[PDB]
Parts: C-alpha cells; structure tokens; sequence
C-alpha cells in the first residue's frame, strides 16, 4: 500500500493564481511605508475641487499662467477636477495649527496624453510645518527617500524650479535610459503667502511640501517604457507586477 | 512582608485614608498587593469578667456561670469550651450582638440551664484558627468596654512585595521611615533602653572568618521560664504580620525581627561546649537542622558552631539540638550582621527560605545589632523569667560594610529625568531619606545611610529624588530626534504577508511551547538527538523542538478531543537543532509550519464533502512560497522523511537546495496515540524563502498568440513537473506558456506509461507567427522531450 | 535631516484597512486595476440608463467625458479590453471614488469611495485535477463574504 | 530623559487600550536600569497586573557594551505580550493562549 | 500576534527598527552584561531554565 499508493508529487497542487496589486498602488505602498516611519499621517482630499483649494489658496491665483499651464479640466468657472494633490496642503492646514506632518496620495487630472503624460494620474503630497524646518531638511529627506526608493541605481538631479506656493522651489529629475530626464517630484519651502491665507504665521513656522508623480516613479523603477500603459490594464502587463 | 497599619501609624501616622496609604506606598516602589481586616465585623461584643463560674454540670461538659460587664445587673451565661476557669477576664457577645457568618445572639436556655449569651473564642470572631477555645484576656481589661476598641481591631494587615534592592523595608521600621519621608513627617521611634548586665563575665566567641560576619552580638540570659505565655499584644502584632505565634523565646526573636528588620536567634548554653566559633564549614561537614534533616555543607558556608560540632547555618537556620527545648534554663541571644554575599547562595542550595536568610541575603543594617539586642533583652525578661549578662560585642572595624560618599551633579540629574526639581527640594528629599548632605554649587555630596544597601552610585541617588518628588508629577514630553528612514529592501518578503496569505487560504495561526514531550517527538523524529532540558516544569515538556511538527500534531489532537477535527493551523517560530558548529550548541533557525486534516471544507450545500489530500497542501504552499517569492524555480522531489508516507511526500527545493518538506504523516504515526483520519503537514526553512523578485517591465506584443496542445506519452516513473519545466527551456524566443491540463492512463496507452496533455502557447514580439514556424518550434520541444524521457502520441 | 518630536498618531483598532481588503482580494485571485475616472457616457448610460452624470465640458475626448457613477463602466471596459486580446477569464477589482450629482453635497457631487470588481470565464482555469466549470454568482458571493466583514462583523449581512 | 520614557509610554498606552484605565506610572527595580518603573493595569477581574517594566539605562550596562554614560542616556522597556493581550480583549486565564483551542482562537479572527 | 503587530505598528511610526535575538542564550547576555551577575536574586528568582552552567 505504501508503495502501491504513491502519487506524483510534482503534479501542480490546487489553488487559484495569486493576485498582486497594480504597479502604482505598489509604489504608493512603498512610499507610505517609507514615510510612515517618519511619522507622516496619511490624508485625503476630494478629487473634485474648487477655485479656492486647487489654486487661489495655493497662491496661484487666477490670472496666473498656471491655471492654463496645468491643462485644467473645469466644469464651470468654479468646480474643476483636482489638478494637484496640493489641495490637501491647504485643506489640512486650515483644520489644524502646526506641528503638522502628512503625506497625501490621490488622483489628479490634467489634459495631455503622451508617452509620459496621462489625463489622470496619481500624486503624493507631503507637508511638514513646524518651528524648525528648513531647506537642508527638504534636501535631506528627499535624498534619503530616493535612496530607498530606487535603492540607488538611478541618476538623479536636484535643481531649482518654480512653484507659486513654494520658494525656493526645486525639482528632482531622474534619468532612465531613453529619453531622457524625467520629472519625478517637485517641492520647496511653503510660500509665506500660502501660510498666511491658510492661518499659520510665517514668522513663527516654516514648512516644506512636495508632490511626486507616482506613475513616473513607477515607470523608472520597473522600467515601464510607456506611462500610458498604466491604465490600459492589460492583464499580461499587470501580472508582471504580482 | 506583611505589616499592621496601626503599628505603623504608631511609628508614623499621616492624616490620610487607609486607602490613600496603600496607594502612596505603591508609588514609593514597593507594591502593596493585599489589605485585610484583621477580624470579621460585629458589634456588641465586650470585655467582662466571670466573677463566678458555677459548676455545673447536669449537662456534663458545661459550666453554668454568672458573668459581669459594666452596665450592671449581673449577666448569666452558659459555657463549655473546657478552659472556662473561675476568674478569667473574657470576651463576650451580649444579648443582641451579631457575629461574622452573620448569626444572631438571642436569649434561650441551653440545657434548661440559664439562657443566653455566648462567651467568645478567636475563631468565632473572624481571626482564624482556634486555640483551645474561649478567649483568655490579660486580666486588667476595661471591665466593660468594646473588644473592638480594646484589642485595636479596626486594623488591616497590608501585604507588600519588596524588590531585592532597598532591603531596608523588611522590618516595620524601614517601611515606616519610607512612608514618613513621603509625608515630610518625622519618624516616632519607641524608647529602647539598654538593660545593664547583672551576671557573670561570659562566653568564648571567636569569629574565624570576619569578612563574612563582621559584627557578632551575643548575650547570655540565665534561668528563663521557657513555657511563659507570650502576652496577647505580642501574639497579635506577630500574628497580624503573618507569623503563627509559636512559642515564647522564638516569638520575641520574631517580634524584634518584624519590628526592627533584625533576625535574632536563641540557643541552649547547656549544649554549646567550649565557646561559639563563627566559622566557615569544613567541606561536607554535616549539620542536622531544626527539621529532622542534616545537610552536607560546602566550604563557603558560614556556620554558627561550637568548640567541636556545628550548630546552625549562618543567619539561615537552626539545629535539632542547639535550640530552645523543654528543659532549657539559660540562653545566648544571637543578634548579628552578615555580609550578604556570604549568605546569597546558600539557603536555596539546600532549599530553605526563612525570614532570616531573606533579610540577610539582601542586607540587614549593620548599625542595628545593639538596639535590637536591647529590645530583645528587655522583652525576654519581661515575658519570661531570668536576668541579664554582658553584651559580647565582637565587631570588625574593617569588614563592617563601608558606606560610600556619592557626588550628584545638578546637571546629571536634570539630564536624566528631564525635569527640574528645585535645588531646595532635592537636598531635603535626600537628607530626609537619611543622608548627610553638603550642597556644593551645581552638585551635592551625599553619604549613604547604613541601612540602605542600594545607594552606591549617582544614578541610584536619582531613582530616589524622582521616587519621592513623585513620578505622578514628572511631566510627559516626547523624545526629540532626527527623522532618518533606515534601509528598506523591496526584494525582501514579510512573514506578516505570508501569514495573511496563509490565513486567507483558511488557516488558523497557533502558538506552541518550544519545549515538548521527548517521548512523543521520537515517534516523529526517530531518535534524532534532541537538546536536553535538565530540570524542567515537566517530563512531558522537556525537549527543545526540532520541528513545530510536534507542537502542531499535539495541537490537532488537543481539539480533536474537544470532539472537533477539521484543523488547519500553521505556526512560526524557531526549531532548536543541536550543532557543534552553531553559536553555542544549537542551530536556531526560524521556521514555517502547518498541518491540515479532515474535510476540505465544512458542511456546505454546494461544496463536495471530500476530505483533504496532498495537492490541497501542495497548492496551499504553492500559493505561499511563490507568486509571492519567485516560483518557477522551486520543485517537489519525492523523499523519505521517516515520519511521513514515502509515496505521498516531497522535499521542496528552490534553485537546488532543500527549503522544506510536505507530506501526509505516515500511518502508524497517525495511529500512534495521535487521532482520527489522514493528516497533512509541512515545514519550511523561512530565512531561505524570505526574499522575492523585484520585477522589471518586459515588452508586451500586440500580435495574437497561438495555442498548441501535445499528447506526451511517458513512463509512470517520470515526474510531470519535469516534462513541463523542460519545455520552457527548449523554450527560448519563444513559447510563452506551458501548461499541464491532463494526465491519462489505461486503455490506449501502454501499461505503466501515462499521457500528459500539455498545450504550449506561442507568441512573438516581432511578427505574428507563421503557420510553419509553429510546427517547427513545437517539434523542437517534442524532440527534446524524447531527448530525456520518451514520446508522444495518444490518450 | 529634521529634528522633530516622536509623537504617535492616533490609531484605532476597530478600523479596517483597504490595504488588507486588497490582500484578501489578491489571495482570492483577483488582480488590481486602475481605470480612468472619466468614462464614456454613451456606455455608462447603458449600464446606468437614465441616472445621469456629471458631464465634462471641453473634455480630452467624448469617450472620456463623463465622471463615473460607479466603478462598473471602467471595470467592464477592462474585461473587454483583455477579452479582445484574446485572453478570456478576467477577474479584477478596483477601489476609487465615484461621482453622483447630489445638490446637498459639497459642490454638486457626492464623491464616495467604492470597491468594485468583475470576474468571468472559468473558475479555476485549465488544470489537471480541477473542474473546468465557468464561474458563477456563488463564487462571487463567497469572495464577497470573505471580503465581507468576516474581516469585521460579519453576520448582519443580508443578500 | 525620563520624561521621554513616561511620555512615550503614556502615548503607547493611550493607543494600546483606547482609554480603558486604570494605569500606574509606578517605581520599580531592574539591575539594568535606574531609575526604573512599571505600569500595571487593572481593568478588573480583580487586582493590578504588571504589563511592562522600564528604566533609564543603568550606566554600568552602557559602558559594559562600549557606550559612554557621560555622553549618552537611553531608556528600555520590557512588555509582556499575553498579559497585554489578556487585558486588552478581556481574556481571563492567560494559560489559554497556548492550549490553542480553536473556539478560543476563532473569536480573534 | 495581533498584539505584537499592533505594537510594531505603533513603534515603527516613531522610527524604531525591529531586531531579534536567539532564544537559547548565554549567561553573558541574559544576565551578566545586563548588570546582574551570578550571585544576584535575579538568576534563581527569574525562575530560570538552565541547560548547563552557562547555556
Ligand atoms: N501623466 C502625468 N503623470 C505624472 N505627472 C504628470 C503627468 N502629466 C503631467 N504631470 C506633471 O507635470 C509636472 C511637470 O512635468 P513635465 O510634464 O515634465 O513638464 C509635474 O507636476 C507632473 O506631476
Ligand atoms: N506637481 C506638483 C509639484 C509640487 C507639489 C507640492 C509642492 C511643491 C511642488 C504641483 O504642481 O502641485
Ligand atoms: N525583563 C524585564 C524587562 C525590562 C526591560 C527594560 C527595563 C525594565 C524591564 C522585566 O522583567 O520586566
């Protein structure tokens, strides 16, 4: 019986195939862990936004090339579709006085569809404000983040840039064989205008804020040729990120 | 130990709750964990004298009797606890009082004899365990007041745990002094008057090894009445501190103990030979102790000896000889100090843990002996007969414990607590604790009191300032630190994640004792030498596990007995496998283990009630291991592992190397007490599969792919994994998908052979594949399949 | 790096993790997708005939001009995407918010977070032991029960 | 500092139970710490149960392992998981965490 | 386990990393270096399982 009742133990067992997450979700997760341990609380905002929170509170305001520059989808004079998860930066700060500390993953919307652009996509705002926080910390924390993110394979740069709601602003651009240089996140110190109109004294507190494109982080890391593949959802494609 | 509130309030009495006290001592760092009234509750019980104890009898063992209180008219009661003597001043419940076990004093004759009204005994009053019966007071009681008031009965024994440090809290005094220090108050100490000798110059007492007994006090006290009756108040402080009042002499040494922290002991001069020698015991010198048995004494063990035999272990215990007996006339009072590191080991070595050992092992005040000698002398001659004798004080300047000067920086203090305690309030707290302090600009100089054995370094000194100021009122602030991330690795795989997946495939997590039935795990692993636990909680829990397989099969049977088998458990934790190449002698590897058995699913309307087999486990771990790790690399080679069925059992591989085992347990082992129905079991060497592939996006191909089924005939002695794994290698660029979709045997396939229908799917990134190009690349496989093995037709 | 206090954040045990539900969903063999939030009304209207939606003036395209009322329009577009390709049997889920025009909501819409999924094709795909049966409602029902708060409640669930 | 310890701990207790007192920020002794303390919860079934010990690190220990007590301080704690648990969800006999009854376990799904 | 994860969760947020130890340990580490050492209530009091004179 112990001989006569042998079975072929290499036959495949019974189970349903496993189901991974989508790559941007995978990226979001990693990042939230990275920042989880620095004590950044996770915060959301609607994806339908107004003329105050996307733009005018962030010190756009209206007659700024930005509104048009973010190829904005409006619904009328007033309702628009988030352009950035920089809304929550305003929304959070108005609900609590500092010693804040938060990320803020969401899906923003634009008006471009291209190898590295989509009419939707996802962002991670970070905000931190307290009597203490500086440029070196912005640089310190982002370097430190990129290190863990890529694990240090990739060639980055950290330049000056411009955002009406920071100053100094900065971008980091990462190169990944193509291409070449990809805008990955953008950041700075919280513009004092933006601290004032939100109820925090600039003379007492300073802050740094940032927003990184998830699909761009995701492309580079797993080298996805084409950002637009992220939402066609070919199972073949998704399944390689199990 | 245990103490009696009202004896402490004697030494220091805060104006605060009984409850407030307990809370206040527990924040002093010695946790009160008991509070008991000393008696049950009652009213209308009073002292009174029997002035006349008439006969009787006419009921035999009963005495009829006229008793008297204060509010006159003499009270007539009946009694028959037979030590009911003539003139006794006694405790009596009057016509209407109520005793514990709430019963109602009435008035009824007893045997036609006078009516009412019970005379009392300790037991019937809530203070447990009987003497003869009928309480016998010390004459001159208030011939009419409440026994509650007279016998100080509104009192709690209050039981505490005292941490090995701060050994100064094991008499009443120390505790009193610590409570005093809290409430700023002063400590009211009883007047202890030296006795002044009145007899012989006496007794040759040599210390052979002083470093272990610096100070030894002895005092011979001639011709004392041994069977004197320890007077109630001493019977009642002693009993309210958890000491059965034993004796007379023995009680006073116990009383001084509880009162001052000091462990006294008394002897029989008329059994002590040519003086006492306080010495280390010769190696193996036996000494029969106060409880029948001898002891083989190792040469580091101080003994209180005589000029040619050993009497009693050093500050531990006595001698079924050298103690107080029935015709003891004269005694010598020991009241000594011992170096605690010359007491530490010994008592437990022999399995003794007496009051004395305990105080002596963590340190009795070496400035206490004299004072304790004088209280124990005055208290013996008051209670027993006899007279005094010279205190034979043989001390040792040098080995007498040496108090040390601590210096304590305003900074260090502020830098370790993180809260400023005003200069002016730290000096006090320190002095009031007992120290001699000189303030000195940014720092203090403290001299440690003699009685405190835990003040040696600066930090010990800040425990104290914090301790007293009040933890309650040291503020909470959160720690200020850098935010650095620390190094992540996307490639490593959390066990948390696996535990979840496992338990989404229907699996209860379990935690098992790491030590188990040695007898039992031999049936599992046949005489595979297990790391041996000499002296454990049990014979059946004495082996460090080499699998969890033991812990787990133990855990199925457990619930199996609770009527319900259908168990799916896994566990993580380490195996302990003996290796002389390990760090220490054991390989300590993290492991993953589980077992399944019984019905695939429970009772369900539309799921087959088949029981669970090998591939149900194989799929479950094919889930884990893999498509979570990497897969496609692992493999299930068949292998014998003593305690699982050879035909249905496999070693799990993963590029080359064993990472584990999975099988249905072997039959006779299932029958081996172990319970009902076939059971499946697996173990994985975790660290080997705690790491997965980080992906890289690979092109897609918008060309359609093509499916091509093949019927592969092959001997029953060929794995089917291998055939497949062999096609995606002859694979290249590209057959993209191999899949086993059938296994057929019997009619129209050579007997002992077997067909595997296989479907390879072919796709290309460059072109949409040519009708001919297809047949070609299947042929490359089909041909390599009869490279190895054979081939390939029908089913 | 930044000098800060290490204060805790205010966790609550009684709250359930989306991230946990997705694992349960993956463990059941559902694959996560993310679809565009603006779908085609000509089709949404097919799935949600009449109940209609927050259209979008000057969109990227007319197919992508209506804000989703639900996750289904994007969900079924994904199963056709793949079924056209020519991989039948798809079983996916997605979390995201929908957008129903509500007058008593902030601005005119009620963005609610939903969880949505399709399964179709066979149960256990192409295997040497397993039954090649096509998926049915009790499969989904069961998947949903395990998602359902057998990860919280469960037991006040009614279908 | 200590305030750090007392603080860190409050926070963690304020989170581990969701405000079910009683607690005790109470003094203790561990030869590896000084000062040291203990928490002790009650949550009925009767008497207080120790659930952690803690202290500022004893300067011996630090030096013992190559850290200068004159320049660094630290704190350490030792939590008892099952009595934490026992308290938290209201288990009585703690001994019943390793008997592993399926019925006991199941309610902890 | 729920309670451990839960704790790790709370503590991970403040930075704390997760270390481990071997469970079969020696004199040096369980006591000695932890300032005990050999003759200190602790040892027997801790209600200790010994394998031999240091393991
Ligand atoms: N599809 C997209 N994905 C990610 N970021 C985008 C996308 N479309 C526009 N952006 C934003 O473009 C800004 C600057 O990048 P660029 O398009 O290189 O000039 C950043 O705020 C990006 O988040
Ligand atoms: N793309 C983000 C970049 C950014 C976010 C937050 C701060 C600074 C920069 C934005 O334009 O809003
Ligand atoms: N083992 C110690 C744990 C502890 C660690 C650190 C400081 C204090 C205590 C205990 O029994 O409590």
């Amino acid at each position: 019986r112990l001989a006569a009742e042998t079975i072929d133990v290499s036959l495949p067992g019974r189970r349903i195939e496993n189901g991974g997450l989508h790559p941007v979700t995978r990226t979001i997760d990693r990042i939230e862990s990275f920042f989880g341990e620095l004590g950044f609380t996770v915060a959301t905002g609607p994806e339908i936004e107004d003329d105050y929170h996307n733009f005018d509170a962030l010190n756009i305001p209206g007659h700024h090339p930005a509104r048009a520059d973010h190829d904005t989808f409006w619904f009328d004079t007033t309702r628009l579709l988030r352009t950035q998860t920089s809304g929550v930066q305003i929304r959070t700060m108005k609900a609590q006085q500092p010693p804040i500390r938060i990320i803020a993953p969401g899906r923003v919307y634009r008006n471009d569809y291209d190898q590295t652009h989509t009419p939707m996509f996802h962002q991670m705002e970070g905000l931190i404000v307290d009597t203490n926080i500086s440029f070196t910390n912005l640089k310190g924390t982002l370097h430190d983040f990129l290190r863990n993110f890529f694990e240090e394979d990739l060639q980055i740069r950290f330049r000056p840039s411009y955002f009406p709601f920071t100053e100094p602003s900065a971008e980091v651009d990462v190169m990944g064989k193509n291409g070449k240089w990809l805008e990955v996140l953008g950041c700075g110190m919280v513009h004092p205008n933006v601290l004032r109109n939100v109820g925090i004294d600039p003379e007492v507190y300073s802050g740094f804020a940032f927003g990184m494109g998830m699909e761009r982080l995701t492309m580079l890391r797993y080298g996805v040729t084409d950002l637009r593949s992220f939402f066609e959802n070919d199972l073949r494609f998704l399944k390689q990120f199990k | 130990m245990k103490f009696s509130e009202l004896w402490l309030r004697e030494w220091v009495n805060p104006a605060i709750d009984s409850d407030a006290l307990a809370n206040q001592i527990t924040m002093a760092g010695l946790e009160v964990d008991g509070v008991e009234p000393v008696a049950g509750s009652f009213h209308g019980v009073v002292v009174g004298e029997v002035v006349e104890c008439a006969q009787h009898p006419n009921a035999d063992k009963l005495r009829v009797t006229k008793v008297n209180v204060g509010g006159d008219r003499l009270l007539d009661i009946v009694c028959g606890a037979p030590n009911c003597r003539q003139g006794l001043r006694v405790a009596v419940a009057t016509i209407g009082a109520v005793l514990p076990g709430d019963f109602k004093i009435k008035a009824a004759k007893l045997r036609g004899e006078p009516s009412e009204g019970m005379l009392c005994s300790f037991s019937e009053l809530g203070i447990s365990d009987d003497h003869s019966g009928i309480i016998e007071l010390p004459a001159d009681a208030p011939i009419g007041t409440d026994i509650r008031e007279y016998l100080k009965l509104d009192d709690n024994t209050i039981e505490i745990s005292v941490t090995p440090n701060r050994a100064d809290c094991l008499g009443i005094i120390g505790v009193a002094r610590d409570v005093a220090v809290l409430n700023q108050l002063p400590l009211v100490q009883p007047e202890i008057v030296p006795v002044g000798a009145t007899i012989d110059d006496t007794l040759p007492i040599t210390v052979e090894a002083p470093e272990a007994c610096p100070r030894y006090l002895g005092r011979v006290v001639k011709g004392i009445n041994v069977k004197a009756p320890t007077p109630l108040w001493m019977k009642e402080k002693l009993r309210r501190c958890g000491i059965r009042s034993i004796d007379a002499v023995v009680d006073v040494t116990n009383y001084v103990l509880l009162e001052l922290g000091q462990p006294m002991h008394a002897f029989d001069k008329d059994r002590i030979e040519g003086g006492i020698v306080v010495r280390m015991a010769k190696e193996g010198e036996t000494l029969v102790l106060l409880d029948g048995t001898e002891a083989k004494l190792n040469a580091d063990t101080l003994v209180i000896a005589d000029h040619n035999k050993a009497l009693a272990m050093g500050g531990i215990f006595g001698g079924e000889h050298s103690g107080v007996n029935d015709e003891t006339q004269n005694v010598l009072l020991e009241c000594a100090f011992f170096s605690p590191l010359s007491i530490t080991g010994r008592a437990r070595r022999h399995g003794l843990h007496t009051d004395a050992s305990h105080r002596y092992e963590r340190g009795v005040d070496p400035a206490l002996q004299h004072k304790a000698m004088e209280r124990a002398t005055r208290l013996l001659i008051d209670i027993c007969g006899g007279e005094a004798g010279p205190v034979i004080d043989i001390t040792n300047e040098a080995t007498l414990p040496k108090r040390a000067t601590i210096t304590l920086r305003r900074s260090k203090l502020d830098r370790l607590i993180g809260h400023h305690i005003a200069d002016e309030q730290v000096t006090d707290i320190l002095r009031r604790l007992g120290c001699e302090v000189t303030e000195g600009k940014d720092e203090w100089q403290a001299v440690a009191p003699s009685w405190r054995f835990d003040m040696e370094i600066e930090e010990d000194l800040v425990e104290e300032v914090a301790r007293v100021y009040g933890y309650n009122n040291i503020p909470d602030e959160p720690v200020q630190a850098s935010l650095i991330m620390g190094t992540h690795r996307e490639a490593d795989l959390s066990l948390k994640r696996v535990k979840t997946l496992l338990n989404d495939k229907g699996y209860q997590e379990v935690i098992t004792y790491s030590f188990v039935d040695p007898k039992v795990q031999q049936m599992i692993h046949p005489g595979v030498e297990a790391l041996l636990l000499p002296s454990p909680i049990s014979v059946e829990m004495s082996a460090m596990r080499l699998s969890l397989w033991t812990g787990l099969l133990a855990t199925v049977v457990y619930n199996q007995n609770r009527q319900q088998n259908r168990v799916r458990i896994f566990e993580s934790g380490l195996r302990f496998v003996p290796d002389t190449q390990a760090p220490l002698g054991i390989r300590q590897d993290l492991m993953l283990a589980g077992v399944i058995c019984g019905n695939r699913y429970e009772e369900h309307w539309n799921l087959a009630k088949e029981t669970v087999d090998f591939y149900d486990l194989k799929g479950d771990l094919e889930s884990v291991l893999d498509l979570t790790g990497k897969l496609n690399e692992v493999e299930f080679r068949a292998e014998a592992n003593p305690a699982l069925h050879p035909g249905q059992s496999a070693a799990i591989y993963l590029k080359g190397e064993r990472i584990g085992f999975v099988g249905v347990v072997h039959p006779e082992l299932e029958r081996k007490l172990d319970l009902n129905g076939r059971t499946l079991v697996f173990e994985l060497e975790w660290n080997k599969l705690a790491d997965r592939v980080v992906p890289q996006a690979r092109e897609i191909s918008r060309f359609p792919a093509n499916r091509r089924d093949i019927a592969v005939v092959v001997a029953e002695n060929v794995p089917a994994a291998d055939i497949l794994s062999e096609c995606k290698k002859v694979g290249v660029n590209q057959v993209v998908g191999v899949n086993l979709f059938d296994v057929y045997r019997g009619k129209g396939v050579a007997e002992g052979y077997k067909s595997l229908a296989i479907s390879l799917i072919l796709q290309d990134t460059s072109r949409t594949l040519e009708e001919e190009e297809i047949a070609a690349t299947v042929a490359k496989c089909v041909e390599a399949l009869k490279e190895r093995f054979q081939a390939s037709l029908r089913d």
